[PDB]
RNA sequence: CGCCGCAGGUGCAGAUCUUGGUGGUAGUAGCAAAUAUUCAAACGAGAACUUUGAAGGCCGAAGUGGAGAAGGGUUCCAUGU
């Protein structure tokens, strides 16, 4: 689950994703909050796992 | 003694006579609670929940003529309350009401 | 530590690109732990990475 | 703080206070005017048969369309009520005022209520609504009160 | 309604953020002059303009 | 001590209403704990949550 | 009432144990650790010794929980204490002459013997070691000997702290504001009963005032830094948290309720360590901390080129003279200072032993 | 501030005067549309009103039920006060 800016769109949400950490995603949804920001749920792909991942990002 | 307890009948008839339609069966609680106070000595009286189904047991409005009670008068030594003594009501089922005294009741 | 613009001016662009680039991996980092608590030391650091971002683009442009 | 009628010496006597406390000012001055002069042992049972409904307090100032009791002729007096809350309100101020006195080392069973007031605190403002488009006031009426008790017997 | 617009919507966001107490530090500031927010709005008491 | 949530829950889980959730009034601080639809579950399981029955309405009469 | 204290001859001889394996594992620590090791693996073997004795101790119960009641826990030159890092965490290296500071608990049938010393690592034959430092770990041993004089009976928790500070001013230091030691009794290791060490206004009056009893044991601690006694958090990872059995939560995660399980079944009341589990362990600490079912033990830092020393042991209360069971390895010999105590005093209670 | 001169947006009881504040009225009018509550327990300093259980009732599917549009805009959900 990432925070993003609200001007990004899943293409390039995919491809933000994709080269600065070093993960392949296999879909993204999208929602803006109440409070203006958009969120978007990224979901990796399987030969990924996104605990190892978000150990690494540093959001334990 | 002082942890007695008695059974007793209670016209409650004669004390609901009046009373409106939608506050016969509320007052006739609180007219058996009034009864035990007066014969325990108690402020403290609790009504048990099978007395209250059975004064409620034909709806608001047509409350029972007579109820069969027993009062049984116990130390409230549980927890530090302005009364050392409570009175716990509850409910006898009988068939007929005839010939029926006021009975000490034994343990 | 920290970057001056004047010691920036005699760089070339590939490593002004590059310095850019550590910065923004570092700020990107610094937001993180802003969200998952963090330090103060950590939290303060936030804009002065944010101005040595400035600092380089200004540079640049 | 500046209590109006200081004690006349500062050295048997014990003080309370409250401000801006939620019971309304007529009920309270009735009420206080009651125990003025008791002696303290007798103010608290007095205060706890008025939220009991054996005693009363009579209303002589307040009394506008204040109903007739039986107990408000142990007063010289014909109307009278039972202000439960300015009853509890007296009561805690006794309380507090009787813990002082302990404070200063001064026996509790001799204190009698010499001075008690009762002061008009700023109004809290409410809204009503009535019938055609209009709005009136729902004003609360607190009060400050403040109380001293001196030993005698 | 459910249905808004994206302009609807962003305005409302703002009007939500905008819409919290002070900062207690802020009566620590010196010459600060502040008691609370003034411009505290209920949803029930006053409408926003839109 | 207040056990609307739990009520609320039982119902949704139980998928009956909140007439015929009965939670048990001794038992009252464990029901207290439960804060999850898995541990109403667990509690239904236990039987510390009953569903109760439909109130009859007999056809006796109208055969 | 069914609380097990020192009337017991049984509870004093493994209490003794327990002294005794603390004293045994600290000593090969102080030997293992050399010039060029690595702070993982000093933990990691502090760990593996003390597993394999408490489980050989005892061998004929195998129903009571019995093991680490504190990890271990280095701090060199820049770390106050709660330091154990984890394997993904960057090691630090042992140089060359510095100040290292052990801390490590042992518990049995739930009563704990916990002990932390600081020492210097390579220390040639025959040199001495001299500076600002050198004053600060003697300070902390005479705070040592004071404690063990003054634990008694009759003598306040608010004497303990003020003779510290005494003695701390007297080496011209100061201990690190605000540390708490304990007493200690059956699977508790944060007691109601608290000493309080270099105490500010709002530490006091949160503080209580309390007489020393008997039959208890008390884990006295000295930490003394010789900068200006303040710390501060530089984004480090936390490690060492401890399950608090008072409150509970509901927790919504299938990884932090296989994390909190794993906890109560190893580690069920005592402090315990990241390292002992990682990936799924990192990820439920966070939820069961979120709603304070662990508490935290934080990395606190000095200002950098401080130093900073502490020692600590479980000292029992008996009727006529308290007794030391954990004791580390420090000696006048190898260690002066350029300035000794000034006070009448402090002279008289460092020179009578206990 | 006095005295010699100078100059006024220079003197209030009223104008159903303007603004602000405060009384009597008055602890008064009143808190009366849609049948109805009761017992026990829990938490709590404190319970007619909160929660749970039990009982008696009401809406009676053209609902006091279950979901939407418009409108509202966070009122939604937990915890706490
Ligand atoms: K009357
Ligand atoms: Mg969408
Ligand atoms: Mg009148
Ligand atoms: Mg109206
Ligand atoms: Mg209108
Ligand atoms: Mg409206
Ligand atoms: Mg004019
Ligand atoms: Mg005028
Ligand atoms: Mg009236
Ligand atoms: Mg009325
Ligand atoms: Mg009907
Ligand atoms: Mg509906
Ligand atoms: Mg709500």
């Amino acid at each position: 689950v990432f925070i993003v800016d609200v001007k990004a769109n899943k293409h390039q949400i995919k491809q933000a994703v994709k080269k600065l950490y070093d993960i392949d995603v296999a879909k993204v949804n999208t929602l803006i909050r109440p409070d203006g920001e958009k969120k978007a749920y990224v979901r990796l792909a399987p030969d990924y796992d996104a605990l190892d991942v978000a150990n690494k990002i540093g959001i334990i | 003694n002082e942890v007695v307890t008695r059974e007793y009948t209670i016209n409650i008839h004669k004390r609901i006579h009046g009373v409106g339609f939608k506050k016969r069966a509320p007052r006739a609680l609180k007219e058996i609670r009034k009864f035990a106070m007066k014969e325990m000595g108690t402020p403290d009286v609790r009504i048990d929940t099978r007395l209250n189904k059975a004064v409620w047991a034909k709806g608001i409005r047509n409350v029972p003529y007579r109820i069969r009670v027993r009062l049984s008068r116990k130390r409230n030594e549980d927890e530090d309350s302005p009364n050392k003594l409570y009175t716990l009501v509850t409910y006898v089922p009988v068939t007929t009401f005839k010939n029926l005294q006021t009975v000490n009741v034994d343990e | 530590a920290k970057i001056k613009a004047r010691d920036l001016r005699g760089k070339k662009k590939e490593e002004l690109l590059k310095q850019l680039d550590d910065l923004k991996v570092e700020l990107s980092q610094l937001r993180v732990a802003k969200v998952t608590g963090g330090a103060a030391s950590k939290l303060s650091k936030i804009r002065v990475v944010r101005k040595s971002i400035a600092r380089v683009l200004t540079v640049i442009n | 703080v500046r209590y109006s009628l200081d004690p006349e010496n500062p050295t048997k006597s014990c003080k309370s206070r409250g401000s801006n406390l939620r019971v309304h000012f007529k009920n309270t001055r009735e009420t206080a005017q009651a125990i003025k002069g008791m002696h303290i042992r007798k103010a608290t049972k007095y205060l706890k048969d008025v939220t009991l409904q054996k005693q009363c307090v009579p209303f002589r100032r307040y009394n506008g369309g204040v109903g007739r009791c039986a107990q408000a002729k142990q007063w010289g007096w014909t109307q009278g009520r039972w202000p439960k809350k300015s009853a509890e309100f007296l009561l805690h101020m006794l309380k507090n005022a009787e813990s002082n006195a302990e404070l200063k080392g001064l026996d509790v069973d001799s204190l009698v209520i010499e001075h008690i007031q009762v002061n008009k605190a700023p109004k809290m403002r409410r809204r009503t609504y009535r019938a055609h488009g209009r709005i009136n006031p729902y004003m609360s009426s607190p009060c400050h009160i403040e109380m001293i008790l001196t030993e005698k017997e | 309604s459910s249905h808004k617009t994206f302009r609807i919507k962003r305005f409302l966001a703002k009007k939500q953020k905008q819409n919290r107490p002070i900062p207690q530090w802020i009566r620590m500031k010196t010459g600060n002059k502040i008691r609370y927010n003034s411009k505290r709005r209920h949803w029930r008491r006053t409408k926003l303009g839109l | 001590s207040m056990l609307r949530l739990q009520k609320r829950l039982a119902s949704s889980v139980l998928r009956c209403g909140k007439k015929k959730v009965w939670l048990d009034p001794n038992e009252t601080n464990e029901i207290a704990n439960a804060n999850s639809r898995q541990q109403i579950r667990k509690l239904i399981k236990d039987g510390l949550i009953i569903r109760k029955p439909v109130t009859v309405h007999s056809r006796a009469r109208c055969r | 009432q069914q609380e097990q204290t020192i009337a017991e001859d049984l509870v004093v001889t493994k209490y003794k144990m327990g002294g005794d394996i603390a004293n045994r594992v600290l000593r090969s620590l102080v030997e293992a650790s050399s010039s060029g090791v690595s702070v993982l693996s000093l933990c990691e073997k502090g760990d593996a010794m003390i597993m394999e004795e408490t489980g050989k101790i005892f061998k004929k119960e195998k129903e009571m929980k019995k093991g680490i009641a504190f990890p271990t826990s280095i701090s060199v030159n820049n770390c106050v204490c709660h330091f154990s890092p984890l394997k993904s965490d960057q090691d630090y290296i042992l140089k060359e002459g510095d100040l290292v500071k052990i801390d490590l608990g042992v518990h049995v049938d739930g009563f704990i013997a916990n002990v932390a010393h600081t020492f210097v690592v390579d220390v040639a034959q025959g040199t001495q070691v001299t500076g600002r430092k050198a004053d600060v770990i003697k300070a902390a041993h005479l705070c040592a000997e004071a404690a063990l004089r003054l634990v008694k009976p009759g003598n306040q928790n608010t004497q303990v702290t003020e003779a510290w500070n005494k003695v701390a001013h007297s080496f011209n230091c100061t201990p690190i504001e605000g540390m708490l030691s304990h007493q200690l009794k059956q699977h508790v290791i944060d007691g109601e009963k608290t000493i309080i060490q270099n105490p500010t206004d709002q530490q006091k009056k949160d503080h209580e005032k309390a007489e020393f009893e008997v039959h208890e044991v008390y884990a006295v601690d000295v930490l003394v830094s010789s900068g200006e006694g303040k710390a501060k958090d530089a984004g480090q990872r936390t490690t060492i948290y401890k399950r608090d059995p008072s409150k509970q939560y509901g927790l919504k995660m299938k990884t932090s309720r296989a994390f909190f399980s794993e906890v109560e079944r190893r580690f069920d009341a005592m402090p315990f360590t990241l390292r002992a589990f990682e990936k799924k362990a990192r990820m439920g600490v966070v939820e069961c901390a979120k709603h304070e079912l662990l508490q935290p033990f934080n990395v606190l830092y000095e200002k950098e080129g401080e130093f900073v020393a502490q020692f600590k042991f479980t000292v029992l209360l008996m009727p006529n003279g308290p007794m030391r069971i954990t004791s580390g390895p420090f000696e006048p010999d190898l260690y002066k200072s350029e300035m000794e105590v000034q006070d009448a005093e402090l002279k008289a209670l460092l020179q009578s032993s206990a």
